[PDB]
């Protein structure tokens, strides 16, 4: 309903091997629940996350949003669609190591309505809700490696995040307190949240979502 | 050492903004060194034209006496005056008469010289296709006229001249204007401001107008040296008369040499500043490159080579970039320099506005010659500045391996 | 913090702990522009001071734009000075000039004479020596020569010289009858300028009788200008009734066109300096985009448009240009200002002798504005390429 | 008959926030005796290679070399030891892009030799030793990643080797050639004694050889 996936593949030079990802897939996003699709990697699955977002024109593929197509809009039109409603973390430590962690969290807040009293106030408590209040003003460079990822998780969540398409909540973890982020998304769903598409490359301790799929190299 | 640096440059052909990171530095060096070369060539051309168009026709110095007009061959001997330093000498008559022809007129300083003495003394040919100097004798009492003056009077090779001549009298009979018109003998072209003042008459015939006998004023020098003029012109006493102060070639036209040298220094400093800015550009690209290839610098450390080689690698990288830029610039400068006068004439025709005014400037055209030592100096200074810029990334190339 | 996305650019300016702010790579463009503007303002101001020194020398002692009638000499009754207030002038005074030739007992010379009234003051007055012009009453046929003119002509004081006006008669079948009347010298004026040798002072009435003008009419009125260099603009003006507006552009003018061309040539060289600085600008941003092409991916999905991020790199280069232009102009004007007063004496090296300087504020402001425009227009290419696609995230 | 043990340990520069690596390190490399370590280096064990071999100064304790502690010498002196005796592969990715493989393998000998003529000859004979004569004179990026490690090992042993701190010798190639490198490495042992200390995390060949140790936290 929310997002309807279609045949998506990656193209290379015509003379060489194009290395197509997939050519027969059709998946839909239910408003309220989520999917989980992971199989054998090594064919652009990590980059396939970026394909869902409004980044690159699909090769013989297309995606649609609520009531209107997403691949048939201008760049300016795309901006509002993925600003206040759609956010997602990445594979590596992409958290812009130039600003402050408060600014990184509030970065998409700043791109929008100017409620500076609310913008600073929400981020401190919301990051604390993730489990980081003290030392929050520190730069990301001077921070724990595993703590780098959890900050991005808060960044991926906004005022009204309609959908998230991230796929790596795991990685640099601690296995003692890092388990909290698993239930944080569910807690928002348990507190009237939105669809949270998320699934890790390792199914162990990660199949706890609504439904479990596999990835194909067609 | 050269292998790593050279393949680093040519290697980065994919990614890294090849058309915005290296060609820009090449263009910077090119314009810098090219315009500096053109400027130095123009200055050398100015020196050559000043030597062959002013120094060869202006008397190298003057001798004057506040007493009666006769100085040598009547009261003294110019042969006594000849001392080591002077190539030759010949007496000259300073005879200002001025010319008016009704609606046309200009100011001239008529000068009386023997044709053989001037031919042997200084290179002042008639400078015209007529080549009437051999006919210019103490015969029909012909008069030489400058081009600008002849243009003003609208006169030509053969016609009478409305020359005005004064008279002298020891406070007995004054203000009796007189005029004599004999002939005109060609033009005297220098393509400079001197063409509007000079007018020559045979000395023997000139003595026939200024009513005296065997009496000639001073102005008799021709000097093998062209810079020591101010010093050894102090050769008075050999003719006695007055020795307080005598005019020399310094002062009247000595400011031209000072101006030429000063322009050279100003242009050199400004273009060195240009090369310094382009060196800022190249040091920026060097620090960016060393930041990009940090992994390779790490593995080369893992495989032997000490601190020196990497420094040498990046110094050679920067020096190669600067050398390519300087070579392109210098070849452009050389090809444009040897055709400087044609291109200046071309742009003048296109613009339709004369760049150099013949009224105030002494050239009327832009000369140029190449010395092939200025080029060597250009490459030396460009490469030195490039190495100086490259020094800093070399030091910031000894980074510890990240992993 | 500022909903203009300039926060990102400003933080890029300051940079992280190990960024280019302290590595002299972000401000390298700034210092390049600073040196370029330094050369521009300093050299242009000094050479403009040279030009202004000629303004006071060969124009501050010379007739400027005499107002003469179309038919010929202007009768003062027909067009009185009471109604010739043209905008742009300073004041007015009657004058008469013309080309004449001077012959003494020994030598001959040519010059232009000044038919001025001693009643009014003369810009040559503070340069006379042992002479007061009030003796220039009508009838005596008096005249005052110049020091160089006197030396060329030999006469010093009390001698009698003749003036020949070429533009007179020359029609009688007796060959020629030029207007010639004897005058006697009284003294010299010793202004340290090249106006000497062709400038002499005569009474107005004597000038009128010299040139055969009917009645006591005058050729025209001397028209002072506060900024005589821009006189060509004043050329197009509503001249009362029929008259010409003949200027110094005919006697002089070639020299001033030459000095203006010299000004333009020096400007071209120093503009080559600033253009090399501008070329340096684009590469620094090109590096600043090719690196951080990783962090653009983070922002790109976060919501801001390509136009939003096209500005943060645009202001990145521009802010470097802004600081460099202002700092160069302000510090550069300081160098010129102190190069005449409290000037570190270096006159032995160059020509020296108290290098004149004229800092014209309009000239400095335009150069700073152009440096702003050149720096900003350069940054377009790195900014435009900064938002193309999503490569190698 | 050589210690190689000094109870050395490594920690972060600060030590108050960032964690450290395993403590009380006890190598016993001694003479040219082959070893193998499979103690799950994925959890983080490459820091010893940053110390073992003089890559980085250790915070505590040193390493006893053949006859003198290399830690107590200038970096210029240290680099000479690394070039002449030690052979590294590690996971620097050993990539010299735009640099041909034939010269790439000869690079450690290309740091200065008595006669440049025979430097190339040593490169070819190692290429045939690993079986890489085909497609030798072309860019490594053009060549597939399967032979990427094949040329990588040759660069480690092209110089006369005595210490080889090999990491991941298998690569991502077939088990036939993956096991055959032991025959290839064994051939160099026939020529003269040369150490082959391997730190990996793959248990297929953990028991494949003798003198195998394991240390992840102790
Ligand atoms: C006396 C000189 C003459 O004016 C010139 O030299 C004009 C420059 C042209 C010379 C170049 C000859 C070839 C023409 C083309 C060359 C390249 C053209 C490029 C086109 C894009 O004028 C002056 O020098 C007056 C200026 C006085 C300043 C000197 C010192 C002042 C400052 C001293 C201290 C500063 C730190």
């Amino acid at each position: 309903i929310l997002l309807q996936c279609d045949n998506l593949c990656k193209r290379y030079q015509e003379g060489s091997v194009q290395t197509d990802v997939l050519h027969n897939v059709s998946f839909s996003v239910g408003e309220g629940e989520m999917m989980a699709i992971v199989g054998s990697s090594g064919s652009g699955k990590s980059t396939l996350l970026h394909l869902l977002g409004g980044l690159d024109t699909p090769t013989s593929g297309d995606v649609i949003f609520n009531g209107q197509p997403m691949s048939k809009l201008s760049s300016a039109a795309k901006a509002e669609l993925r600003n206040q409603k759609l956010g997602f973390i990445y594979q590596f430590h992409h958290l812009l190591p130039d600003f402050t962690a408060l600014e990184n969290v509030a970065m998409p807040l700043l791109i929008g309505k100017k409620k500076p009293a609310e913008i600073n106030s929400r981020a401190l408590e919301m990051l604390k809700a993730v489990g980081l209040d003290h030392r929050a003003n520190h730069r990301p460079s001077e921070l724990s490696g595993g703590e780098r990822q959890r900050v991005a998780i808060a960044r991926a969540l906004v005022n009204n995040p309609r959908l998230v398409l991230a796929d790596e909540p795991t990685g640099n973890l601690d296995a003692r307190n890092a388990d909290s982020i698993f239930q944080l998304l569910g807690e928002l769903n348990r507190l009237q949240g939105t669809a949270f598409l998320v699934v890790t490359h390792d199914l162990q301790l990660a199949k706890r979502m609504s439904r479990q799929l596999e990835m194909r190299d067609g | 050492s050269l292998l790593i640096g050279l393949r680093f440059s040519r290697g980065r052909r994919r990614g890294g903004m090849v058309s915005l990171i290296s060609v820009i530095s090449t263009i910077g060096i090119a314009l810098g060194v090219a315009v500096l070369i053109v400027g130095l060539s123009a200055m050398n051309g100015f020196e050559r034209e000043l030597n062959n168009r002013i120094l060869a026709v202006v008397p190298h110095g003057e001798i004057e006496a506040v007493d009666q007009p006769w100085t040598n061959w009547q009261e003294a001997l110019d042969h006594v005056q000849k001392v080591p330093g002077i190539a030759a000498a010949a007496p000259y008559i300073n005879f200002t008469g001025l010319v008016e022809s009704g609606a046309n007129l200009r100011a001239i300083q008529v000068k009386g010289v023997n044709p053989q003495q001037e031919q042997r003394l200084s290179a002042l040919p008639s400078f015209v296709q007529g080549d009437a100097w051999r006919n210019f004798k103490a015969g029909e009492q012909q008069i030489i006229i400058g081009k600008g003056v002849a243009d003003a009077l609208k006169v030509k090779q053969g016609d009478w001249v409305s020359i005005m001549i004064p008279n002298s009298n020891p406070e007995h009979k004054l203000m009796q204007p007189k005029r004599v018109r004999l002939h005109v003998a060609g033009i005297l072209q220098l393509s400079g401001q001197l063409d509007h003042s000079f007018a020559m008459i045979p000395l023997a015939d000139a003595q026939q107008y200024l009513d005296m006998g065997s009496s000639v004023s001073g102005i008799a020098l021709k000097m093998t040296d062209v810079f020591n003029a101010n010093k050894l012109v102090r050769d008075a006493g050999e003719v006695t008369n007055s020795y307080v102060y005598i005019k020399s070639w310094i002062g009247t036209y000595g400011y031209m040499y000072r101006d030429i040298q000063m322009i050279r220094a100003i242009m050199y400093l400004a273009m060195v500043l240009v090369i310094g800015v382009a060196c800022f550009n190249i040091v920026s690209t060097l620090v960016m490159a060393v930041k990009d290839k940090s992994g390779d610098i790490a593995v080369l450390r893992t495989l032997g080579a000490k601190d020196g080689l990497i420094r040498a690698i990046f110094v050679w990288y920067g020096l190669l970039a600067g050398l390519f830029g300087s070579l392109c610039g210098v070849i452009i400068g050389v090809v444009v320099s040897l055709q400087l006068t044609p291109i200046i004439e071309w742009i003048e025709k296109l613009i339709g506005h004369q760049f150099l005014s013949s009224d105030i400037y002494f050239i009327d055209f832009l000369p140029s010659e190449l010395h092939w030592l200025d080029v060597f100096y250009v490459l030396v200074t460009a490469l030195l500045l490039s190495l100086l810029a490259s020094w800093y990334p070399a030091r910031r190339a000894s980074n510890i391996d990240p992993a | 913090y500022q909903p203009v996305a300039l926060f990102i650019g400003l933080r890029y300016m300051r940079g992280r702990a190990a960024d280019r702010f302290g590595r002299f790579v972000s401000w390298l463009s700034t210092i390049g522009i600073t040196l370029g503007v330094m050369a521009l303002v300093t050299v242009l101001s000094v050479m403009n001071g040279f030009e202004r020194e000629l303004q006071n020398n060969i124009l501050g002692l010379m007739p400027q734009a005499i107002l003469s009638s179309e038919h010929g000499s202007l009768n003062p009754q027909q067009l009185p000075e009471t109604a010739v207030k043209l905008d742009g002038v300073n004041r007015v005074a009657p004058i008469t000039t013309g080309d004449v030739v001077l012959q003494s007992a020994r030598s001959v010379a040519v010059g232009v004479m000044l038919g001025i009234d001693p009643a009014q003051k003369d810009p040559l007055t503070p340069y006379l020596v042992n002479v007061k012009q009030t003796d220039l009453e009508p009838g005596k046929y008096n005249v005052i020569l110049g020091e160089q003119l006197a030396s060329q002509l030999g006469v010093n004081r009390g001698d009698q010289i003749r003036v020949m006006v070429p533009s007179a008669s020359q029609f009688t079948p007796m060959g020629r009858i030029p207007s010639q009347r004897l005058f006697n010298v009284i003294g010299t004026f010793a202004a340290n300028s090249e106006v000497d040798g062709y400038e002499m002072l005569v009474n107005i009435e004597d000038a009128s009788r010299l040139m055969r003008y009917p009645a006591g009419n005058i050729t025209g009125w001397r028209l002072w200008l506060d900024e005589p260099l821009k006189v060509d603009s004043l050329s197009q003006q509503k001249l009362p009734e029929g008259s010409k507006w003949q200027d110094w552009r005919d006697r002089k003018g070639e020299l001033f066109q030459a000095v203006r061309m010299e000004k333009n040539m020096m400007g071209l060289l120093l503009s080559l300096i600033v253009a090399v600085a501008a070329f340096n600008i684009i590469t620094s941003l090109g590096l600043m985009v090719m690196e951080k092409q990783g962090e653009v991916a983070i922002l790109q999905t976060q919501g801001l448009t390509p136009r939003q991020i096209m500005m943060v790199f645009m202001v990145q280069g521009a802010s470097a240009g802004i600081i460099g232009a202002i700092l160069g102009a302000a510090l550069g004007a300081l160098l010129a200002s102190q190069l005449n007063n409290l000037m570190p004496i270096i006159g032995v090296l160059l020509d020296g002798a108290a290098l004149p300087v004229a800092i014209e504020p309009l000239q400095v402001i335009v150069i700073a504005l152009v440096a702003m425009a050149i720096a900003l227009l350069s940054t377009l290419y790195p900014s435009w390429r900064a938002a193309a696609t999503q490569p190698a995230e």
